[PDB]
This record gives structure tokens, sequence and C-alpha cells, in this order.
């Protein structure tokens, strides 16, 4: 988050409630925080990303999205395309 | 105009924030990987496009482009092809046509509006033909000056008309030029030096011409950096000139094999048939070598076998006449995981290439043809060598197959020994699939091409092809020319794009010129016997 | 109060955060005033948005900046999610401590969205337990803590357990009293003791003082 | 919650902590960060020495607008006379940079074009002496008891990937033994 | 003479080193904690290393086997010190 069925329903409700506990903390912070991702240090800057079923697709400028197209870019976007499995190599 | 002013516009019109915003041949390939790597190194961001279909290009450029603000190309206009439409000296955004086939089209050079002309600085040449093509055609007692004038346009007219209708060929290696222009800003990469010599090596096939001036070129970088004067042993980290052979396979397989395989020992030795068998094993009777001798692994060979080894062809070879054959093309050095000669590497990616991996099944099956795109351009570096060794023991499976269904063409003898041009078709053979590619296809019937005329005077004719499993009677056909025995002695290159311009204006039902490539079309095999009918008369050529 | 020494003692806290076991003093003093300062360069930004403008060079500090920015946001947001994880494993026995009248209360000081996700998240918890198995809830079995036996909802206030740790202190120029170096203890038996170049693993809690103190790093 | 380590430092963790490091250098220029810590310095003279960070020295090393000089401390001659003294200490760990490890791999990286034939010369030496400390680590970890452990001189890399085995046992031994009381 | 072929192989095993790693000291290294007692070497690799080695090796076998298990024992000694 990123940014079952088969599973007991009071989980789900805890579930709910806790990614919206969770949204809450986020709204708290407002540092930014982005608490929940972005676990491994950066380096450096850029990075090259090949694109994994995507098209797609635009954070601050769209850069149009087209599948089986590999990029170079910095890992800023692509930290936010990966939490939808859009992006495949690191 | 000169490469390096555009260059340093196209630095100036790279960074921004947000960013940015700007198949078959190998050729191309170097070009982009020296320069990618170029900017890369100063961090220049920007797309890479793998473009695939003639026409699909239209369904993208044109699809999503908003920002923008800057192999093909040479025959197409894309400003037909695209409808831009001049809007405001200071356009907004350029188009970098990259294309080493000649002759140019008309809308390239005049009539200049992506273009920044990447002629420079290859084809000056002239060529004073566009010139009354463009500045005689603009803007076009007076009836006798008028008739005078329409008769001296119809005239330039008829002379053009020769120009842009003729067969599509590359001229030179772009990577010449490329490497001249970047060591002419003193840029000097071992990496690179070796990847320029890799791309010309790859064009081979279509043999020099100006490459064989283009060897000193090289050898002079050869002197320009000296990895060491004398050992420097080993050293643990790193090319080098050999006695070179054009015997394929030739590291990785037994030289028994290697002839076996050989396309250009094939004919010469007849090696489909019986006859030349034994005349192979009495060129091995020659060389004194045992049948297993020849069998085991060039690795495990004896040394003296090694040594001796070119001085025994200079003594037995000649024989057949295959006394040229030597030659001193280059040689990496990567030292301990051992040597590999360019072509070798080369004929293994592109296998790689080719193998490795309604209409929908058509274009999912020409994605995955561009899949296989990207593990080739991952496979260009040299310590991932875990995926080449499998594209290099795929080359000997195909190389396997061509021969095999090469001997099983030649006992029908389906060919058509016609004055026009021979002409065949398989309709019907066991592995089939193989043949989808265009590329199969290119190299089996240049393989064939070299076989059934060696030559074997006289007059070279061109040879017809084609294959079709399903989606109706598909049956690509490629155009596929002589291969003379060094015996360009003529300018000929080609002949069919104008026939396939004035058979594709005629009824042209259910014909598809969906293929990039000219040569190679799709045709119904109902459509296609009268497509020949047309084809042989009337003959153009 | 410098940001030199205090990006030295950000790294300095965010280590001894992840190595200490249980809780540590919330640092509001100093935490406040960095995620303003941060949000003054952060927003500081501008000048890259003007740059556009001139249009009808060198932007090498530019991302470097914007690097550092979210390198150091990088730190804290590990920092934090630290914490509050510490939080949920010791939750139970925090509130407990926070009952207890005696020494230093929850609150602020050694403790806000802390409290918040603390009370909320052992809220939701109790939520989850209790329409679970708790319905189904013996009169006896009503609690949710230590009966006694066995135990539960005490643990892990555990200090005796052994961890890194490396003597460092400010010097005279006080505990040195020689020959080579400070300082001198356990309850059955006696010092070793220590010395500044070199690590000395042992219980957490007779070096507790110290990191009050500030004089062992970990 | 990452859950990883959680005791432990990732490796690229403590890679993070060495980015920290200050390290001289050599401009090719012959600014004004508002950041946080460097706060120096005005244009500096080209081929001149002048000390800074590590990460910013790898920036400009990718731009290749610095010249790294190599650190003194790093001498083959030097590393012969510490596994000398090695070799007569069963016990001492003496003498190491403490960040050593991760260095000479990023400097092998790109740095190696300023040194002087470190290339097959310097690298067996680290290894070689890299394992003789692992196994004297070995001799020494065998007396382990509570309360003390001889934690004296290790590049804080392998004391990290040692971490769990150690501070997870002594505690077992610790707790059996006052227990028993 | 007949050290030297001992020292060829040590100048083997501790100087080889391919693009960032070296290799058969780590097989060697990890061989003896485990108590394997044992080493494995690939011919292809050797052959890949020098050339007169290997037709040294060619020649005779029988005499050259305890070259190898000196060179296996001496290299052995330290890391045995490191591991009676």
């Amino acid at each position: 988050n990123g940014l079952t069925n088969n599973l007991s329903h009071q989980e789900q409700e805890y579930l709910k409630e806790y990614c919206d506990l969770i949204t809450d903390l986020k709204s708290g912070d407002l540092v930014d925080i982005d608490l929940s991702g972005s676990l491994v240090p950066p380096s450096d800057v850029f990075i090259d990303v090949r694109v994994l079923k995507d098209a797609g697709e635009t954070e601050y400028g769209v850069f149009n999205l087209i599948k089986d197209s590999q990029f170079f870019v910095r890992q800023s976007d692509v930290e936010r395309l990966i939490q939808q499995g859009y992006l495949q190599k690191i | 105009s000169q490469f390096s002013e555009a260059y340093n516009k196209i630095l100036r019109n790279s960074s921004s924030h947000s960013s940015c915003q700007l198949c078959l041949n190998i050729d191309a390939l170097c070009a982009t990987k020296m320069l990618s790597l170029l900017f890369k190194k100063q961090l220049v961001q920007s797309q890479i496009v793998p473009i695939f279909g003639y026409s699909e290009l239209r369904r993208h450029y044109s699809q999503l482009d908003d920002n923008i603000n800057s192999g093909f190309g040479g025959v197409i206009d894309l400003e037909a092809f695209l409808e831009i439409d001049p809007q405001e000296q200071s356009f907004r955004r350029d188009i970098y046509v990259l294309d080493a086939h000649r002759p140019w089209n008309l809308d390239n050079i005049f009539g200049s509006q992506i273009i920044q002309c990447f002629d420079d600085g290859t084809v000056d040449d002239t060529l004073g033909e566009q010139k009354e093509a463009y500045y005689k055609l603009l803007e076009l007692n007076d009836l006798s000056k008028r008739k005078q004038r329409k008769k001296q346009i119809h005239e330039y007219e008829g002379v053009l008309e020769e120009y842009y209708s003729q067969g599509t060929t590359v001229v030179n290696s772009i990577s010449a030029q490329i490497y001249s222009l970047l060591s002419a800003i003193g840029e000097t990469n071992l990496s690179n030096l070796w990847l320029n010599i890799l791309g010309t090596t790859s064009l081979d096939i279509a043999y020099a011409q100006v490459y064989n001036r283009l060897y000193p070129l090289l050898q002079d970088e050869v002197k320009r950096l000296t990895p060491s004067s004398r050992n420097s042993v080993k050293t643990p980290d790193t090319l080098n000139i050999q006695p070179d052979y054009y015997l394929f396979l030739l590291r990785h397989s037994s030289l028994y094999d290697s002839f076996y395989y050989s396309n250009y020992v094939n004919a010469k030795l007849s090696l489909w048939n019986e006859n030349g068998k034994k005349r192979l094993h009495k060129m091995f009777a020659r060389m004194g070598i045992p049948l297993s001798t020849a069998q085991e692994t060039w690795l495990y060979m004896d040394h003296s076998i090694k040594r001796e080894l070119g001085i025994i062809f200079d003594k037995n070879l000649d024989r057949y006449g295959l006394q040229d054959i030597i030659r001193d093309g280059f040689v990496r050095t990567l030292g301990y995981r051992g040597s590999i000669s360019a072509s070798e590497f080369v004929e293994a990616l592109t296998a790689l290439l080719e193998v490795g991996n309604s209409a929908q099944k058509l274009t999912n099956l020409r994605k995955r043809w561009v899949s296989n795109f990207w593990l080739s351009w991952d496979a260009l570096d040299d310590r991932k060598v875990e995926l080449l060794n499998r594209g290099i023991q795929l080359a000997q499976d195909l190389q396997r197959a061509i021969f095999n269904t090469g001997v099983a063409i030649l006992e029908k003898k389906l060919i058509k020994h016609l004055r026009i041009y021979r002409l065949c078709v398989l309709q019907d053979g066991p592995d089939l699939d193989l043949y989808r590619n265009p590329l199969t296809l290119l190299r089996l019937g240049n393989w064939l091409i070299e076989c059934c005329a060696e030559s074997e005077d006289k007059q070279l004719l061109p040879m017809v092809l084609a294959s079709i499993d399903e989606n109706t009677d598909t049956y690509l056909v490629a155009g596929l020319t002589p291969r003379y025995p060094r015996g360009t002695k003529k300018p000929i290159l080609n002949n069919f794009s104008m026939a396939f311009q004035q058979i594709t204006a005629e009824t042209d039902a259910k014909v598809r010129i969906d293929n990039f490539e000219s040569s190679i079309i799709e045709i119904r095999r109902e459509d296609l016997s009268p497509f020949l009918e047309k084809l042989t008369l009337s003959g153009l050529l | 109060v410098s940001p030199q020494q205090d990006f030295s003692d950000l790294m300095k806290s965010w280590k001894n955060e992840r190595c200490s076991p249980e809780l540590l003093p919330y640092p509001h003093q100093l935490m406040k005033r960095l995620l303003n300062r941060i949000s003054m360069q952060s927003q500081l930004e501008n000048i890259s948005m003007g740059f556009l403008d001139m249009q009808n060079e060198s932007k090498l500090p530019l991302l470097c900046m914007e690097t550092e920015l979210e390198r150091l946001k990088f730190v804290i947001r590990s920092y934090i999610r630290c914490r509050l994880s510490k939080i949920d494993k010791f939750s139970l026995y925090l509130r407990q401590l926070n009952e207890d009248e005696n020494s230093l209360i929850s609150l602020t000081d050694l403790l806000k969205d802390e409290i918040k996700y603390h009370d909320t998240h052992s809220l939701i918890w109790l939520k989850l337990v209790n329409d679970s198995i708790l319905k189904y809830m013996p009169e006896e079995l009503q609690a949710i803590n230590d009966t006694e036996g066995s135990v539960n909802m005490i643990d892990e206030p555990d200090w005796n357990k052994f961890v890194f740790i490396h003597v460092n202190g400010p010097p005279d120029g006080e505990n040195e009293f020689g020959k080579p170096c400070y300082t001198v203890i356990p309850d059955l038996k006696e010092e070793v003791e220590l010395t500044i170049g070199s690590i000395y693993v042992m219980r957490y809690e007779v070096i507790r003082d110290l990191l009050r103190d500030d004089k062992v790093a970990l | 919650l990452p859950a990883h380590l959680q005791q432990t430092f990732s490796p690229e963790e403590i890679q993070f902590i060495v980015e920290n490091e200050p390290i001289k250098i050599f401009p090719r220029i012959t600014w004004q960060l508002i950041t946080t810590d460097d706060k120096a310095l005005n244009n500096m003279v080209a081929m001149r020495s002048t000390e800074v960070v590590l990460w910013i020295a790898l920036l400009l090393k990718q731009q290749s607008k610095c010249s790294i000089v190599a650190p003194q401390w790093l001498t083959t001659k030097e590393l012969d006379r510490k596994i000398q003294y090695e070799k007569t200490h069963p016990d001492r760990f003496s003498e190491l940079p403490w960040n050593w490890l991760v260095l000479a791999r990023i400097l092998f990286n790109k740095a190696k074009d300023d040194f002087h034939d470190p290339i097959h010369e310097l690298r067996g030496k680290i290894q070689d002496l890299r394992e003789i400390r692992q196994i004297k680590v070995l001799k020494g970890l065998k007396y382990l008891n509570e309360s003390h452990l001889q934690l004296d001189n290790l590049s804080l890399l392998e004391i990290n990937e040692l971490r769990p085995f150690i501070t997870e046992i002594m505690d077992k031994l610790r707790e059996i033994h006052t227990a028993s009381l | 003479d007949n050290t030297e072929i001992i020292k060829s192989f040590k100048n083997f095993i501790l100087e080889f080193r391919l693009d960032s790693q070296f290799i058969y000291r780590d097989q060697l290294r990890n061989n003896i904690l485990v108590k394997n007692y044992s080493l494995t070497v690939n011919m292809e690799h050797l052959i890949g290393y020098n050339e007169d080695i290997y037709k040294k090796l060619s020649d005779e076998p029988s005499d050259i086997i305890p070259l190898f298990e000196t060179a296996i024992t001496q290299v052995a000694k330290r890391i045995s010190i490191l591991s009676n």
C-alpha cells in the first residue's frame, strides 16, 4: 500500500479499519511519509527499468507508458509504478 | 549538415525536468549502443523505440505525443505517413531518421521538415540529379517557350523517374563514420572499438566493399591503443589480429562438422550428394588427420595439430581451389575465458535473435519477435555469458536444420530453371515453424543462392521462395539476389521495389505490405499464381 | 543546534534506536525543528520552477540537494516506523506502564503520532480479539492481562539481554581512573571493565544508565 | 514493518552508513548546498586536495569531475607488515581502518584507475588477511562465555553478520545459569 | 623441477583471478570447514588457464598425481591452522 475472499470477515473488517487508520497516520505526516514503502536506500540516482504488462499510461509529466519498452529514469516515479507491479527490472 | 553542431543542438534540447523529450540490422544496434552508452555516461535520458511495423509507427507516434520537443525512412516519407503539416521558423518538434540505404527519399533532403539531414558525411555524392529534381522543378512567342518549358519539365521528370525507383541497398557501415566522429572528439573505448568491428563484420555477407580499404582504418586504432608492449602476463583482465578463415562455427565445434555445415564449402564440394563425401575425407586424408581426431572438441586437440593447422591448410586445401581463404580478421582478447572472432559471436547473437525466446495471433507473434529483441539487447554485454552460451549452441541447431531441409530440396529439384528468373515455392515440408522468421528465409535463400549457382556459368538468376501454415495462406515471399564469387563487379543491387509497386497498384486483393522490409510480402496462393504471371510478364528486368 | 551535529545526532539516534530492544525518550524538541527545517529547504524547488520561466545549466547540486532530502527522509522513515513497530509489540505493557505512577509516564516526553496509533491500534485490536475469541468470554477470562499464570501481557521489559555496545564518552579535556581508560558492574559478578577502543558485549541493564547518560555507543 | 533484520542492520544499510565518510579529492574545476552538513566551500582549484563526503565524491566520479586521491593507509607494504603482525599475534586483531572493506569494494569499482598496479596485487592481500582474521575470530570464538566478549578490532561489516549467532546464544547461557539459582 | 609444478598449481589457486572474483581458493575454504577433505577442479577451466600445464598433465598422469596431492595439502595446512 502502494501508494483474501476465503479469509474470515472479521479480518477484513479489522483490515479495512487498519488501512484506514494507517492512512490517517499518512495524513498526519505531512513530513512526508511514505512510511509504508521506500524501504531500500537510494542510489545513484537514475536506474534502467523495463515495463511489466503496462500500457498505459503521469506524475509531473506524462511519460506515455508503452508495453515492453525499457527506460533509463530516476528512482522516483519508478517507486510508484513498482507498487502496482507495472515495472520489472530494477 | 555537420554532425557536430547538430549533436550539440540535441544536447541543448536534451536535459529537461520533466524529461525529456525525444529490428533486423545489427549495424544500427552497434551505433545505438555506443552513443547510448555515451549519453548514459553523461546521464542524458531519452526514449528507446524498438520499431517493428512499417505502418505501425503511424499508430503510435500520432497516438501519444505531447511534450516531445525533439535503418528506416530512406524510402517512405514520414511527412505523408504522419501528416506534419509545418506549424510555426523554430518548429516545436524534430524527428531523427537514421538510415544507410540509398537512394534517399525525395522528401528527405528537399522539403526538409524533421530533417536535420543525416546524409553527412556519407553520400555527397554527386548525385547531381536531385538538384534538377527540385531547383528546376520549383516553382514551375510565349507558346513556344511554354512548350519548351513543359518539354524540359517532362524531360527532368523522366530523369527523376529513374531516381527513387530502383532497388534500395546499404552503401557503407554507419559505425565507421560514427566511430570517426566519436574519435574526432577524442574518445577511444576498447569496448566501443571492438563493437565497431562487430558491426562491420555483421554485414560482410554483402562483401565489403569499401571495408577492404577500411581495414587499415581499424588497424590504426589497433595501433593507437596498445594493451601491453610485452607481457604483462597474463593479464587477468584483457583484441588481436589473427589469420581467420571463412569456415563456420570454428571455435566451438569439430572441424568435421565445420565443413559439414559450411555454406561456402557446400556447393563446391557438393556435400548434399555422396560424390563429394569421399572428396571431403580425401581432404582430411591430405591433412593426415584421423577421423576420430576430427570428432574431438577443439579444446582437447593436440598442440601440434594446432600450430600446424595453417601450414597443413596451405599444403592441402589448394587442391580443391580453396587457396583464397586465410584472412587477417580481428580477434578479441577477453583473457581467461578465451578469444572469439567477431564473426562467430555475430552468428550466435543473430541466432539468439531468431530463437531462444484472426490477425491477433499474427500480431501476437510479432509482439513475441519484439519480445526476443530485448533478450538480445541484454545479450550484448560481455559479462552475462550464461545466456550467450545457449544461443551459441542453438545456432548449431538451426544450421543443422538448414542443411537438412536443403538436402530434401536438392532431391526433388523443384527449381523452375526459367530464363527470366528462377522460381520456387516450398508448399509443404517438416519443421515449417522455424520458417516464420523472415531472417530464417533470408539466410536460407542465401544458402540456396550460393549453392545452386557457384557460378556455374551462365547468367546468375534470382530465386523465389515462400511458405505458409495457417492464417489463410500467408505465404511470405521474400526477394533474393545472386551472390558473385569474387569474379561488386557492377552496381546491379536489386530490382523488385518498382515491380512490387506496379503489381500492388493493380486490384491488390488480400495483399498485405505489412512487412517493414520491401523485399518480403504476404500473399494468398490463389492470388500468388497470377502475381507470378504478372511477375514473369511484363518483366521489368 | 548546528545542522552538522543535528544530522550527526540524527544518524546517531537512528542507530541507537534500531539497536535498543525497548523504547527510548521521544525527542520532539529536535524532531520538530528538523521536520520544519526540511520543509523549508524542501519548498526552497522554487528556483527550479522559476528556471523554466527564463526560456523565451548546472543541476548537479539541485538533484544532489533533492537526493539528500529524500535520503534523510528515508532515514527518518525507518526510524519512525521502527518506533511504531516496537510500540506494537510492547503496547500492553506500555499502557500498563502508563497506569503506574513512577517513574516517567508515556505521555509525550518519552512518547504524538505514536500515542494516537497506539491507542487506536490497541482499540481496534481489542475489538478484533474481543469479537472473535472473547464472546465466549468466561467470567474470569474476561480480563486481558496478567492473571498470574503464565502470565501474560507483562512482556517484555527484559533489560538483562546481551547486546553489542561501544565505550565512547565526553572527554574532560571525571570517572576516568586509569591507567588506560574508564570506567568501573554486574549484580552477581564484578567489573571487567571497558576501553574506548573496543566493544564489550554484556547485559543491557548495567549499561542502561550510560545510555541515559549517553556514555556508551551501541 | 520491514521485519528484516530486525536486529542486524542490512548490508546495504551499513553501506548507507559508510556514505557519511569524508574523503579527499582532486576536482576538475578551477554550489552552496543548503541541505545539511557540508557548508563548504568556494570553487576549488584543479588537481588540488580537498576533503569531501563519500557519496558526493561518488557522484562527481560518475561525472568524472574529480580525481580521487588514493588513501595513503592502503599500500601493499603496509598490509604486509599487518599480516606479519598477525602471524605473531594469536590474540590481537590490531589495526583495521574499520570501514576499509566496503571502501576497497567501491574504490576498485571506479577509483581503480588512479592506483599504481593494485590489480592482482593488493586484492589478494586483503582477501588473505581477511580470512586469517576470520579464523582468528573463530579461535577466540571458541572461548565464548558470559560475561565477557573480546570485541577488540574488526571491520563493522563482519561484526554485523556474525551478530545473530553470539547475541542469541549468550542470552540462553545467562538465563539458564542465573535462573538455576 | 619437482617443486616448480607444486608452485605452478599453488600459483594457480592463489593467483588466478577472473573478472572481480577468484573461485578456487573459495572452493577449498568452503570444503575444509565442511570437513570435505577433498577438492574438485574442472579440467576445462584448467585448459582455460594455461597451455603448457595441460600438455604436461597430458603426458604423464602417474607422475603428476602427487604434485596435486602436495599442492592440495600445502594450502590445506594454512586453512588447517585456520580450521592434528
